[PDB]
């Protein structure tokens, strides 16, 4: 179990760690989060009490270093940093743990939610989507645009998701126009899986990361990417059976975790009705269709 | 964006553009089978591709053999249309290729866009106008070449005959759309109007009769009467 200490909490803020969140008052004696499960990526995210504009946060994996949070009064945000002095960090964490100044990562033993949401998400792949090579952790916020959004403006601050475009030469083989547009199996299996992602695990990892950025930061380009990656599978007549079974599990847990009051902006009516009721895979997502119909029948 | 009454003179500027109408590509008769079920039999169709500024009509004849052994023919017809339009554009010299293609039905947008990916600078546009180009097969010479075809064929016409010698493209298009709307609303009456006087003939190299300027005004007035009437006979007014 690992720890992300905080130097202090000078401004009132709602702090998220994965799917949990707690409120910290201005200058409250708060010094971080302990008992963080090892083996998973994690996200720690912030919404200031004064300016609910810009949710922002950091993806990290405690196996990759010792990270802590300090408030920067010049840039006006809580920053993640890496501590290179491992003896200083152990001493800092122990002192605060002794003074009971840390919240405990509040995982129920029965509860596999975070695993199920991050099963295929790897820090190394996150760091390729979010390019800031000098840090082991990745910053994301509500406003960052995607590479595909920039084509339709600061590149260093972009989300470099894999570009998916159904009306593009990459997606459409000359002479198979109708075939490839109506059945995207070529584009899914050859172009994306064999060519770009290499295996379905990396595809699912990017899909899961896009959803999590959509949910936690309200990041619109991430939501676009998540739906595009779902639609590409559902619009393929030929998909490996293990992938369809895994997609049903992935989407089930995503829909289960989605805040009900955000379903209006986080779910695209067209994509979901097409995927569940018209696509080739309309009969392959039993668990996902069942939770969608019981939790969000209005959208459908 | 979409083509409508607001931006109507755009059709007659000097940017090359084509209308594409796919209505008459997939044509069937519906009939009973010996067992009393219903079946279709295809008949020859055509793509109607028109330059509204010049009157040049690229009439691609769609022979029934295209459909042999195929499924979902109404969907295939849209993609066949887009394939043939794309092939036409590629066959034209660069300086004759259109800058815009306007489809008369929105369901042609995605098929044509996908077939024209190689041409990113050619805009594919819908229209809010309800153009009467389906009535093209009420023009006798056009119907005759489509029905006689024994194989795929492209036939070139000028749908304005020689009218542009005396009138502008705007006026020619307005005359064409009036004639076609008339033929669409009441083919028999419209055709009687056009041929009633035996002394006005259709030249061998033309589609419509050789009316004088004065006779065209009379004809046009008769077509407008027809359309307003039928719009009564229809809505009882
Ligand atoms: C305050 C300070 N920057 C130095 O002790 C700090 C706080 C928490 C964890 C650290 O590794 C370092």
């Amino acid at each position: 179990m690992n720890t992300v200490p905080f130097t202090s909490a000078p401004i009132e803020v709602t702090i998220g760690i994965d799917q949990y969140s707690f409120n910290v008052k201005e200058n409250q004696p708060f010094h971080g989060i302990k008992d963080i499960p090892i083996g998973h990526v994690h996200v720690i995210h912030f919404q200031h009490a004064d300016n609910s504009s810009m949710r922002y946060g950091y993806w990290f994996d405690c196996r990759m270093g010792n990270f802590y949070i300090q408030y920067d009064p010049k840039d006006g945000l809580y920053k993640m940093m890496e501590e290179r002095d491992g003896a200083k960090f152990e001493n800092i964490v122990h002192n605060f743990k002794e003074r009971q100044m840390m919240v405990s990562y509040p995982k129920i033993d029965e509860d596999d939610t975070w695993y199920n949401l991050t099963e295929f998400v790897q820090m190394d792949k996150i760091r390729k989507i979010v390019r800031k090579d000098e840090n082991q952790f990745s910053y994301v916020d509500s406003s960052m645009t995607t590479v595909q959004e920039n084509e339709l403006s600061d590149p260093a601050h972009s989300l470099n998701y894999t570009v998916i475009n159904f009306k593009s030469r990459e997606a459409i083989r000359p002479g198979h126009e109708m075939e490839d547009f109506l059945d995207k199996s070529y584009y899914l299996n050859t172009v994306m899986l064999q060519g770009i992602f290499k295996n379905s695990s990396n595809y699912f990892g990017e899909l899961q990361f896009a959803f999590l950025n959509a949910m936690f930061f309200g990041n619109y380009g991430s939501s676009l990417q998540w739906h595009a990656m779902i639609e590409l599978i559902c619009s393929s007549a030929t998909v490996p059976k293990h992938m369809l079974d895994k997609l049903d599990e992935i989407l089930y847990y995503q829909i289960k975790t989605l805040p009900e009051q955000y379903s209006d902006i986080l779910l695209n009516e067209r994509v979901w009705n097409i995927c569940l009721y018209s696509s080739f895979q309309k009969n392959s997502l039993h668990n996902t269709e069942k939770i969608m119909e019981n939790k969000y029948p209005e959208l459908l | 964006g979409a083509m409508n009454s607001s931006n109507y003179a755009e059709l007659f500027n000097n940017d090359i553009k084509l209308f594409v109408d796919d209505t008459n590509v997939y044509r069937v008769t519906v009939h009973k089978t010996f067992e009393g079920n219903v079946a279709t039999k295809a008949i020859n169709g055509c793509i109607f591709t028109l330059n509204p500024k010049t009157g040049h009509l690229f009439l691609k004849i769609i022979h029934t053999s295209v459909w042999a052994g195929q499924k979902r023919l109404s969907q295939l017809a849209k993609w066949k249309t887009a394939e043939e339009v794309s092939a036409l554009v590629r066959s034209l010299p660069k300086e004759e290729q259109p800058k815009q293609i306007i489809v008369t039905r929105k369901a042609m947008l995605d098929p044509l866009e996908v077939h024209m990916l190689d041409f990113p600078n050619i805009a594919i546009r819908p229209t809010e106008l309800r153009l009467p180009f389906s009535a093209a097969m009420s023009i006798d010479k056009l119907s005759d070449v489509v029905m006689k075809a024994t194989e795929p064929q492209m036939v070139l016409f000028n749908i304005y005959d020689d009218w542009l010698d005396r009138i502008s493209s705007y006026t020619a298009f307005s005359r064409l759309t009036l004639l076609l709307r008339a033929l669409k609303t009441n083919e028999e009456s419209a055709k009687m109007i056009l041929l009633s006087d035996p002394t006005i003939t259709i030249k061998s190299y033309h589609l419509w009769p050789s009316f004088t300027d004065e006779q065209w005004i009379t004809i046009e007035s008769q077509m407008r009467d027809l359309i307003l009437t039928e719009y009564g006979r229809k809505y009882n007014v």
